[PDB]
RNA sequence: CGAAGAACCUUACCUGGUCUUGACAUCCACGGAAGUUUUCAGAGAUGAGAAUGUGCCUUCGGGAACCGUGAGACAGGUGC
RNA sequence: GGUCCGGCCGGGAACUCAAAGGAGACUGCCAGUGAUAAACUGGAGGAAGGUGGGGAUGACGUCAAGUCAUCAUGGCCCUUACGACCAGGGCUACACACGUGCUACAAUGGCGCAUACAAAGAGAAGCGACCUCGCGAGAGCAAGCGGACCUCAUAAAGUGCGUCGUAGUCCGGAUUGGAGUCUGCAACUCGACUCCAUGAAGUCGGAAUCGCUAGUAAUCGUGGAUCAGAAUGCCACGGUG
RNA sequence: AAAAAUGUUCA
């Protein structure tokens, strides 16, 4: 029903401080979904570390940007009060659906 | 730096979507590859003005084209500088 | 060096049951790939089978273990004087080397296909058309007749 | 390169041409421009096309089935 | 199904449900030589099966995904005898020392900056 | 065979035999044979002279041979008359179509020392 | 190799058009809402125009933004 | 179980996968060896032993190494200008020489047919299916997706068959002619792509010279960045080996 | 235990 997309950088953030909305939603809603993974949409760069020549040294970058989305699904539409106005979180893509 | 070289570059972007882009893009069928009609055609080749194909994306702290990254909107070094100091979330050294 | 360095063991040919046959595909390895190699192996194998209802495997074996390499020249110290020492070859490495050579010898016989090569080529056992006879007349020529020591 | 699906006109300096075909040309137009289709009907003129330091008079030739000004001027000079 | 096996070898992981029934290899509604063209590969993974002789007496379904051609067959070879260490725990030793629950770790290595491949570097000359 | 005039290669399939021999190349080879309903993999060893009648007609709908070879040279010299970038360039035979004008020009400009 | 893209433009180089508190900075004074759509000539830069808009606050003077002009202290220089 | 037979439907979370948190390896045990010393060599068990495999980490320092043009800056210098703004041209000459690459010379191959299995990224002025036309490049028409949904998307060597026969050819592809597509106001110098025609040199390379120790070399594709629009370049990914 | 020179001035 509802899609709940949690998309944040660190595992110390997509997993931590994110339980506070799963909590409050139990009473108001009627179900919870646990934290379901997703194939993680990630990057890696290369920037030439030198200011001039020397391509033997380039700084090679990586960047996991984790995706456990949780994705609580609710036919119960009384969830919304304690879900979204009440609780708050930043550093994490918070997205809701019908 | 070279303040002067930069200054130029800036103003091209104002006109780029204020006297061009939807002023110019007004071509429709009769002036593209769909169809042709020389009337309209030759009088919308008539203004040239500013153009984004005469604009490079540029670094916003150098304005050189060499070693450019769209992705951060800045050049080679003006990524690496920030990135080494650990200012930017989650960029890290390759280590897999 | 200070360690004897080799690598993993290759698998024996699984549809004739024979490691030698699989190590000769490797010799013929074309595009980096065993596949297009195995074809021709098998093509010329049959050629040999027709002329030789009995084993056609003992015309590889005889030819190449008649040839017994032994020569190189090195030097080591002995009693405070170095001396130019001639050195023998160990009987195992004689084997290991010899199997390769005959099959190396193909793709230069100026045929159309590796059929006509490896077929006519391999069949001989002591009257070789392969490099095996052609190294005989150098190995024993050298040894102990222009080699001052074992 | 190509005029695409149906043709272009390739306007580049088409503000002088309409003045100079009302008494003809015979006189060397100081022209920076190096592009514009020379039309087979715009002939008998004297175009001084640029090469970036000298404008050279070039008398247009008949039957120009699709060509540029640029192709008829020096670009860099040999030994 | 009554015995399961993983076996993930050469980037291909293959499900194994060993079912009660009779010797046959049914894999994606086909056989080996039917899910692939000419193969050397087909013989190699039957090698544990003749090792003490089976597949005349039970049936199996396999669902291999991804990786190689040989890599797929890598997975098949791996998972069958990770489901035949649990059919038989007496051949537990005779499968680990016969290198069939041994994972192949010769896996393709990554490219680097300033190098053409994993170790390859440019040639230099001057003549 | 020959078509009717000028030899072409013999004892070889018909697509082969048509060759590149001025305005009839690879594409034109099998397209022509397909067109006149004669079989493509008919050797001149296997080539009939009832096949021969329908042949000649389809190659007459293209400017081929000596005829072709005029027009072309008239047009390479065309561009020079103009004195085109392509034009003048042909007087020492310098690359026109893609190729370096500095170097690497062995087979257009001629070779190194 | 610097340069993970040299048409013009970029790009420093060149030839030409053109300017000198300035293209880019700050501050002071003057004039003017900012702007809007348009004409002619020029390669364009621009130069010279035609109409049109009369905003934001006011303590009604005054300001706030911004445009043009004036003037220097200054400014500019991928120059060594 | 159902099935439009298609994980197409419910359904079950087992399973692969996903990805957060763990289990494990410690010469730890077993024998021998060793100054009874440290320690070493075999053995076992295990997915993995004796710096397991692959990254990332360059000491005190040296090279007045490079880089005032990435940027920062001491001094020096230019000041109706070594300043500034614009249009055109150049940076894609060429008479040679060299570096770094790419492509072939062929049947262990080339071509025609059908066919097998991948991994990892990309993305709302965005990717653009579809369906229509276009031989074709591609143009039209237009859905879908904020992308473990939809689009880019279609792996290629490989495989079974058809053939050609070791010819500079059916190899190879340069050169050039003519006609087109597309990005851009616009492609003449100096943009990329396609159609046809023309069809090269090269018959596996001297003296000499280089890399690479294992999934390495080898080989076959694939994607990404850059980028209005220019990869035989760079960066990254797997298949085979 | 396999022949072999030579290095403009200046921190």
């Amino acid at each position: 029903r509802i899609r709940i997309r949690l998309k944040a950088f660190d595992h110390r953030l997509i997993d931590q401080a994110t339980a506070e909305i799963v909590e409050t939603a139990k009473r108001t809603g009627a179900q919870v979904r646990g934290p379901i993974p997703l194939p993680t949409r990630k990057e890696r760069f290369t920037v030439l570390i030198s200011p001039h020549v020397n391509k033997d040294a380039r700084d090679q970058y990586e960047i996991r940007t984790h995706l456990r989305l949780v994705d609580i699904v609710e036919p119960t539409e009384k969830t919304v009060d304690a879900l979204m106005r009440l609780d708050l979180a930043a550093g994490v893509d918070v997205q809701i659906s019908l | 730096a070279k303040q002067s070289m930069k200054a130029r570059e800036v103003k091209r972007v104002a006109l780029a979507d204020k006297y061009f882009a939807k002023r110019a893009e007004l071509k429709a069928i009769i002036s593209d590859v769909n169809a042709r009609w020389n009337a309209v055609l030759k009088l919308q080749t008539l203004p040239r003005d500013s153009s984004p194909s005469r604009q490079r994306n540029r670094c916003r702290q150098t304005g050189r084209p060499h070693g450019f990254l769209r992705k951060f909107g800045l050049s080679r070094i003006k990524v690496r500088e920030a990135a080494m100091r650990g200012e930017i979330p989650g960029l890290k050294k390759a280590s897999w | 060096r200070r360690r004897v360095i080799g690598q993993r063991k290759i698998l024996p040919d699984p549809k004739f049951g024979s490691e030698l046959l699989a190590k000769f595909v490797n010799i013929l390895m074309v595009d980096g790939k065993k596949s297009t190699a195995e074809s021709i192996v098998y093509s010329a194998l049959e050629t040999l089978a027709q002329r030789s209802g009995k084993s056609e495997l003992e015309a590889f074996e005889v030819a190449l273990e008649n040839v017994r390499p032994t020569v190189e020249v090195k030097s080591r110290r002995v009693g405070g004087s170095t001396y130019q020492v001639p050195v023998e070859v160990r009987p195992v490495r004689r084997n290991a080397l010899a199997m390769r050579w005959i099959v190396e010898a193909a793709r230069k016989r100026g045929d159309k296909s590796m059929a006509l090569r490896l077929a006519n080529e391999l069949s001989d056992a002591a009257e070789n058309k392969g490099t095996a006879v052609k190294k005989r007349e150098d190995v024993h020529r050298m040894a102990e007749a222009n080699k001052a020591f074992a | 390169r190509s005029l695409k699906k149906g043709p272009f006109i390739d306007l580049h300096l088409l503000k002088k041409v309409e003045k100079a075909v009302e008494s003809g040309d015979k006189k060397p137009l100081r022209t920076w421009s190096r592009r514009s289709t020379i039309f087979p009907n715009m002939i008998g003129l004297t175009i001084a096309v640029h090469n970036g330091r000298q404008h050279v008079p070039v008398f247009v030739t008949d039957e120009m089935v699709g060509h540029k000004l640029g192709e008829f001027a020096p670009t860099r000079t040999y030994r | 199904n009554q015995y399961y096996g993983t076996g993930r070898r050469k980037s291909s992981a293959a499900r194994v449900f060993i079912k009660p029934g009779n010797g046959k290899i049914v894999i994606n509604q086909r056989s080996l030589e039917q899910y692939f063209g000419r193969e050397t590969a087909r013989m190699v993974v039957r090698q544990p099966l003749e090792l003490v002789d089976m597949v005349e007496k039970l049936d199996l379904y396999i669902t291999v995904k991804g990786g190689g051609i040989s890599g797929q067959a890598g997975a098949i070879r791996h998972g069958i005898t990770r489901a035949l260490m649990e059919y038989d725990e007496s051949l537990r030793s005779e499968l680990r020392k016969a290198g069939f629950v041994t994972r192949d770790a010769r896996q393709v290595e990554r490219k680097k900056v300033g190098l053409r491949k994993a170790r390859r570097r440019p040639q230099f000359s001057k003549r | 065979a020959r078509i009717a005039g000028i030899n072409i290669p013999d004892h070889k399939h018909a697509v082969i035999a048509l060759t590149s021999i001025y305005g009839v190349g690879k594409t034109r080879s099998k397209a022509i044979l397909a067109a006149a309903g004669i079989a493509e993999d008919v050797k001149i060893s296997e080539l009939s002279e009832g096949q021969i009648d329908t042949l000649r007609d389809e190659v007459a709908k293209f400017v081929v041979e000596g005829d072709l070879r005029r027009e072309i040279s008239m047009s390479i010299k065309r561009l020079m008359d103009l004195g085109c970038y392509r034009g003048l360039r042909h007087r020492r035979g310098l690359p026109v179509r893609g190729q370096r004008t500095k170097t690497n020009a062995r087979t257009r400009k001629g070779p190194r020392k």
